[PDB]
C-alpha cells in the first residue's frame, strides 16, 4: 500500500502528460528499477501539474503552496533537512500523531518510505495528514527552517 | 484584485475544463464575481478551486462539511446567499477571535467581507458554506 | 466563548444520562438559563457536571471541604450565605490569577466573584457550598 | 500496585463488561506480551474510558483527567520525561514522601517501582497514589508538562 | 484577612480548651478587641497563643523582650488603648516594615488597628509582648 | 517546659504528644538507639508540629515556617542537598560561616554539631545558629532548592 | 608590609585597650606564635573599635558603611567567600589596580598575605586599602556576595 | 531617626568624652539640631565625627581637601553658611545624579537638604567639607 488508481497513467489521463512521459519514467525503472509513481516524478517526466492533480487523484490529496499555508515551526524538526529536503517534503502543522506533510508527490512511494520512517524514527506516528506541492517551494520552506 | 490569477490555475492544472475558464471568466469581468469563485460548478470540482487557493492566494488548506464545523456566533455576520457567492463563512467567536474561510480572496466585488476584526483567512468549499450556514443560518 | 462542547463530556465519559442534555440543552436553548445548573438533577449527578464543565473550560473539579479549604483574605468578611449561594471563595493566587471556586462557571454571576484579579475558576458540588456555608464564616 | 482486581472483572463489576472480555482478554495479554490493563481494549472488548476509570477503580483510586488535575511542575521534573513516557504515567500532587502518579494503569508496578527508585534520587522515599486517566490524556499531559 | 485561624490551631494543638474560643469570639465581637489577646485569660495558656499565631501566618517563633526590643518612637504613634486591643506595640516603623508581634493576625477587626504602614511579622509569648508595652508606651 | 528536657516529654507540655506516647518511645528507644524524639517519629508519635514546636522552644531555637522563613537560596552552597538529606536539614539564612541548621530536631545537638561540621567540608566554617521547622515543612524547604 | 606603628600599642594609644592586653597579646605571639596583630584578634586584647581604629590610625584608612558602601560586582568574583570570612575581609570598590578591602584588622599582614594571593591571582594588582567597619557589616558584606 | 547610633559610637572610639555626649545631647534636646553636628566642639572632632558616622548611616566614605569636587548645580540647595554650620554640602552634578556629603545623618533637619537631585550620601574630613562649602554655595 497505498494502493487505488496508480499515478503513471493518470498524469496522462488528465491530459497533462503524454503516455511516452510515463514510459520515460518507467525508463528509470528499467534503469534503475523503481515503480512508475517513484519515477514519474524522480525522472521529471510528467508535468508537475499532471502530478498536482494525479497524486492527489490517485490516493486523496489536497494541494497548498508552502510558502504561504503556516509551516508550523516545530514540524520542521519532526523531519532534520536532508531526510526532508531529499525527499521534497515538508512538515506543516500538527495533529496531534498526524503531520499535514507537504510533498512533491505523496505517491512517490520510495522518497515517502524514507520520509515516513524518518517521521516514526524522528517525527511522530506519521498518520499523515498530508498535502501537495512542488519540490521547489517546499525546499524553500525547508531550508527557512532549519 | 491581484494574486497568482485565481481561478486560472486550475485550468493548467486539468482541475478544470477549459469551457469553465472561459465561461466564468466572462462571467468575472461581467458581473464583479471573481473567476476563482465563479468557476464551481462550471467544470470546476470545488476541492480543486481550494487546491487552487491553497495555491494562489495562499489561505490555510482546511475541509468540506464534513470537517469543518458550523457556528452561527460567527455565521450571523454575513447573508448566506451573499456568502455563498464571496465563498465564505465566519466561524466561532471569542472577544479575540473569528475563523473566516473564504473560496475567493480576489473577489473584486466584496473581497473585503468579514476580516474586519481580529481574524484571518482560511480556505475550504462552497459545498461547506452552504450546509454550514444552513446548519448554523 | 469557546469551551469543549458543554454536554458532550457528560454523556462521553460515562457521566449522564442522555436525557439530562438534551433536556438541560432545551432548557438552554429556549429559556437562556444555563446549561451547567440546568443540566443537574436532569439525569446528571452534580459531581458529574462539575468533572465535566471542570474539563471542558480549562477548570478544575473540586472535592470537599477537606479539599475546598476557604481562604480568610475573603472569607471573613464574605458571609457564610454567599459561600453557599455562588457556591465560591477567591482564593490565594497563581501567576497573576486567583482561584474562584463556583457552583458552575457557566453561571458568570458566580464567576464574577474574585474577579479585580485574573482568574482560574474550581467547580464543585451543593454539598460542598453547604459545607464552605457552615465553616467559611 | 497494589496488587488490583483484574480490570477487566472491576469493569465487570461496573456494569461495563462481561467476564467473557476479561478473559478473553487475559487470554490475549498472556500471549501479546501486554498487560490485560492494556488487552481489555486491544482485543477491542471493552472502551478505554471505562479501562481508564476502572483501573484506579480496581485498586480503590478515582480517576483522574489529565487535561483537568493540575499536574504540578516538581511531579513531572521528581519523575523524569523519560521515565514518564516508559511506563505510561504521570506525576501530581506530592506531600512529604509522597506522589500522586496519574497512570494508564495504576497496576503498574514498572512505574512504581522506577518511579520509587526516581524519587528517591529527587528526595522523596516514595509513596505512589496511583490515579487513573485516560492514555491519550496523559499523553498529552506527559507532551505538556516536563 | 488571611490565616490559619486563631482557636482553631489551638484547640487542635492542645493550646485552648474549645471554650475559649468561643467566649473569646464573642468578646472579640462585642468589645472588637482581638481574640488571641482576649483568649489568653479566657481559657489560653499564652505560648500557646502565640505558638498558633506563628503558625497561622507563617511566622517566626520567638523569644522575649530580652532580644525584642520595642521602639519608644513608634510607640507613641498609637494610642497605647490602640495598640493594646491591636494586640502589640510596635517594634521600628519602616515604610514596608513595622516590625510587629501581635497577639492575634487573625482578628480581622483589631489586626486592623496601628498598622499605618505594613508589618512584617514576628511572634513570641503574651509576658514579652505585654512588656513591649512597659518598655515603650 | 519545653526546655532542655527530651522532644517528647516537652511535647506533652505544649499539647503534642501525651505522656504516654513519649513514654512508649523511651520503651522503644531503649533497643532503637535513638533519642526520644527518633523513637517518637520511629513508632508514628509525631506529628511534623509536635517536633517543630516543642524542639525549638526546648533549646532558645527559633521555630521557623519555611514557606515563609529565609529560604536562603545561597545557604545550600554552605548545606547542600547532600547534608540536608543526611540529617533532615536545611539552611535557613546565612551569617558570616553561621547558618541556620534547619533540623527536624534540635533536641539531637549533636546532630546540628555533626551537621556543623560537615558544613565546613561543603562550604564556610561553620557555627550552627540552629531551627527546627514542621518536619514537612523542611523537607518541602529542602526540594525548593535541588 | 604594612608595617608603621605596632596595632598592640596604637590600641592603648587610642585609651581602647590596656598595655596589659598588648602584652598578653605578646605573650600569646610566644604562647602560638601569631604575631602582635594575630594574637590580639585571636587573644580578644582588642576592643573592637581598637582594633579598627588603632589599625586605621596604624597606618591610616577610610570608615565605611557596607551595607550601602559599594560591594562591587566585581568584589565576589575577586576574592571568594571561604577566604573572606577566614580573615574577616570582603572588597567594596575596585579602583582600577587598587582596592578598598574591607577588612577586620588592614594591618594584619597573614591574613593579608592570605587575601593577597587570591586578590593577586584574581582582579586587581592586589594595591589593596582596607576599610574599616562593624563586623555585623563585614558579616553582611561577606555573606551577600557569593 | 536612626542610625549605628551618634555619640555612643564616638564615645566608644575613644572621640569624645562622656561630657561631650551629654552637653550636647542637651542642646539637641533644647535646639533640635542633633547630637552629632553637636557633639563636636563639645569635645568631639568633625572627622572623628564623620569617620564614626559613615559607619553609623549607610554611608559611602569621602575624600579630603585633594579630592572632593564643588558644584552650584547640586550645591544650590544649602549654602556655604548652612553647609558651615551644619557641617554638609552636595558634591559635583550629573543631569541625573548627585552626590551627597553628610555631616551628622540623624539630623532630621538638615539631612532633608542636600538631595538636589536623586542623589548617594557619602561621609568623610570637615577638612573638605569646608573648603568645599565655600566654592561650592
Amino acid at each position: 500500500l497505498p494502493r487505488a488508481k496508480p499515478l503513471g497513467e493518470i498524469l496522462v489521463e488528465l491530459g497533462l502528460a503524454r503516455p511516452e512521459d510515463v514510459e520515460e519514467a518507467l525508463q528509470k525503472q528499467r534503469r534503475g528499477g523503481g515503480r512508475l509513481e517513484d519515477t514519474l516524478v524522480q525522472s521529471g517526466k510528467l508535468r508537475p501539474e499532471a502530478l498536482a492533480q494525479a497524486v492527489a487523484t490517485q490516493l486523496g490529496y489536497p494541494y497548498v503552496d508552502p510558502e504561504e499555508d503556516p509551516p508550523d515551526p516545530g514540524a520542521p524538526l519532526l523531519l532534520p533537512e536532508d531526510l526532508c529536503r531529499r525527499y521534497g517534503v515538508f512538515p506543516h502543522r500538527l495533529e496531534g500523531n498526524r503531520l499535514v506533510l507537504l510533498m512533491k508527490d505523496p505517491r512517490n512511494i520510495l522518497a515517502l518510505d524514507d520520509v515516513r520512517l524518518a517521521l516514526k524514527r524522528k517525527g511522530l506516528n506519521y498518520e499523515v495528514a498530508p498535502a501537495v506541492a512542488t519540490e521547489a517551494a517546499i525546499t524553500k520552506l525547508i531550508e527557512r527552517f532549519y | 484584485q491581484k494574486d497568482l490569477k485565481l481561478g486560472e490555475l486550475l485550468l493548467q492544472k486539468g482541475w478544470i475544463s477549459r469551457e469553465a475558464l472561459e465561461e466564468a471568466l466572462v462571467e468575472q469581468e461581467k458581473t464583479g464575481d471573481l473567476l476563482g469563485r465563479i468557476l464551481v460548478r462550471k467544470g470546476l470540482p470545488e476541492e480543486a478551486l481550494y487546491r487552487a487557493l491553497a495555491e494562489q492566494k495562499g489561505l490555510e488548506f482546511l475541509e468540506s462539511t464534513e470537517g469543518i464545523v458550523p457556528d452561527p456566533s460567527a455565521a450571523l455576520l454575513l447573508l448566506r446567499s451573499d456568502a455563498l457567492r464571496y465563498g465564505a463563512v465566519p466561524i466561532g467567536f471569542q472577544n479575540g477571535e473569528v475563523e473566516v474561510v473564504l473560496s475567493d480572496p480576489r473577489h473584486k466585488e466584496a473581497v473585503a467581507q468579514l476580516l474586519n476584526r481580529p481574524a484571518r483567512f482560511y480556505l475550504a468549499l462552497p459545498q461547506a458554506w452552504e450546509e454550514l450556514f444552513r446548519r448554523a443560518y
